[PDB]
């Protein structure tokens, strides 16, 4: 299945606060009213330019991604999980269940860390640095992506320098957009939140 | 053991606190030549990356 | 008592003097970033990346941009002096 | 003033503005800093000129 | 362009660059003054009819 964003995948380009000011910035956005795979329950994805990835559910079936070129030896990847616990990020050399909902290998580990609803992600690799946006919003729904502004706040930064074309997911009902350069006009709350936003190559308008 | 020139290495560093005054007075190097700064003005500067 | 109304529910000519000189102070403050062909647009990061000798040659390529910019702010001020004195004449006679 | 890397003069004054917990500093249209986070405490403090 | 590489050709790509856009400024200024002009005029006739 195939379905139609609105209005979602807009992210704060970075920090220094703001207040009411229809600020511009070109950068890699979802453009809006998009063409968005549907996904039920999985497969191996491209990456190519950044992703948005939201997910709705109550239990959680979605445990985290798995990132690389090759998602094997021979070169290295990133992995993300999360179990019953809490989050667990990791770098290593790895062996990778070519349908894997645990591993087979953690060789040369270069990065460790360890510690309805819907869940939207933005996921970028710049410069060495991959970056993660996220965002929590509460569905009145269950499973169906739904119509409105959300803006996706940083939450993570990690200075690894791994290559990256491919990616996974984990389950124990999700989208996959992509991010293209795009320039946007970015409307500013008082308080410094961004309210509102116009995608300025949708028409002529 | 350093890495071959022809696929070299490239370490990136983080939130630190750098005291280029040693290197620039090691004794040690036989080549030390900024391009893009004054190597006296090294140690007030703050480098994103 | 329709005047009253029309207004209370039309002062374009005088919106646009307001909102022509806004638009050129933007204009001259949003100026003060630009590198004009120079390594950065801040003189306290060319005074600290680059010895005097080099840093002149940098600041020039500023002060350069910088006073044409300022120029010609000021030269269509003039121009547009010009014309509200013109209009200013006007309601003197019709006054 | 110099907040880590900010360089700058003005008068400093404590501020109302809630920085979201993820924003450095702030910053006025045409594009001038009018606000910072002091990295020790955590605050915001405006700056004017 | 073709006759030079790139650090030696941007100095004379702005060099050229200069010239270009001060024409262009000197145009624009006096067809600002010159509109003025027939303005006045309009004016005039305008009273007359
Ligand atoms: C940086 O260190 C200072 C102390 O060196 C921290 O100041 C403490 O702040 C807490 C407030 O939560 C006080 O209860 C302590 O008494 C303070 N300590 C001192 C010695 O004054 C400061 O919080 C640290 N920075 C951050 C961001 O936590
Ligand atoms: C998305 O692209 C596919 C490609 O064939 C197309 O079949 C589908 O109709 C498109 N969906 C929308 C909503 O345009
Ligand atoms: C959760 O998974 C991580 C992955 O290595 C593991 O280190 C951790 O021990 C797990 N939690 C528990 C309770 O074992
Ligand atoms: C990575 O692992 C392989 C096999 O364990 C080993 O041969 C290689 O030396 C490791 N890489 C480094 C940099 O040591
Ligand atoms: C990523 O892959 C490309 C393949 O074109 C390679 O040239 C590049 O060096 C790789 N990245 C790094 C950091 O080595
Ligand atoms: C946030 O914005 C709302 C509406 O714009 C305002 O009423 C409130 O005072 C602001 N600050 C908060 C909630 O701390």
């Amino acid at each position: 299945a195939y379905t139609n964003s609105f209005t979602r995948g807009v992210y704060y380009p970075d920090k220094v606060f703001r207040s009411s000011v229809l600020h511009s910035t070109q950068d890699l956005f979802l453009p809006f009213f998009s063409n968005v795979t549907w996904f039920h329950a999985n497969p191996v994805l491209p990456f190519n330019d950044g992703v948005y990835f939201a997910s709705t559910e109550k239990s959680n079936i979605i445990r985290g991604w798995i990132f690389g070129t090759t998602l094997d030896s021979k070169t290295q990847s990133l992995l993300i999980v999360n179990n019953a616990t809490n989050v667990v990020i990791k770098v290593c050399e790895f062996q990778f269940c070519n349908d894997p909902f645990v591993y087979s290998s953690a060789n040369n580990c270069t990065f460790e860390y360890v510690s309805k609803n819907l869940r939207e992600f933005v996921f970028k690799n710049i410069d060495g640095y991959f970056k993660i946006y996220s965002k929590h919003t509460p569905i009145n729904l269950v499973r169906d992506l739904p119509q409105g502004f959300s803006a996706l706040e940083p939450l993570v930064d990690l200075p690894i320098g791994i290559n990256i074309t491919r990616f996974q997911t984990l389950l124990a009902a999700y989208y996959v957009g992509y991010l293209q350069p795009r320039t946007f006009l970015l409307k500013y709350n008082e308080n410094g939140t961004i309210t509102d936003a116009v995608d300025c190559a949708l028409d002529p308008l | 053991r350093f890495a071959s020139v022809y696929a070299w290495n490239r370490k990136r560093i983080s939130n630190c606190v750098a005291d280029y005054s040693v290197l620039y007075n090691s004794a040690s190097f036989s080549t030390f030549k900024c391009y893009g700064v004054s190597p006296t003005k090294l140690n007030d500067l703050c480098f994103t990356n | 008592g329709k005047i009253q109304d029309s207004l209370s529910s039309a002062l374009g000519k005088l919106q646009n003097v307001v909102n022509q000189n806004a638009q050129a102070l933007n204009t001259l403050v949003k100026q003060l970033s630009s590198n004009f062909g120079a390594i950065s647009s801040v003189l306290n990061d060319i005074l600290s990346r680059l010895d005097p000798p080099e840093a002149e040659v940098q600041i020039d390529r500023l002060i350069t941009g910088r006073l044409q910019s300022l120029q010609t702010y000021v030269t269509q001020q003039l121009i547009r002096a010009a014309e509200i004195r013109a209009s200013a004449n006007l309601a003197a006679t019709k006054m | 003033f110099n907040f880590n890397g900010l360089t700058g003069t003005g008068v400093l004054t404590e501020s109302n503005k809630k920085f979201l917990p993820f924003q450095q500093f702030g910053r006025d249209i045409a594009d001038t800093t009018d606000a910072v986070r002091d990295p020790q405490t955590l605050e915001i403090l405006d700056i004017t000129p």
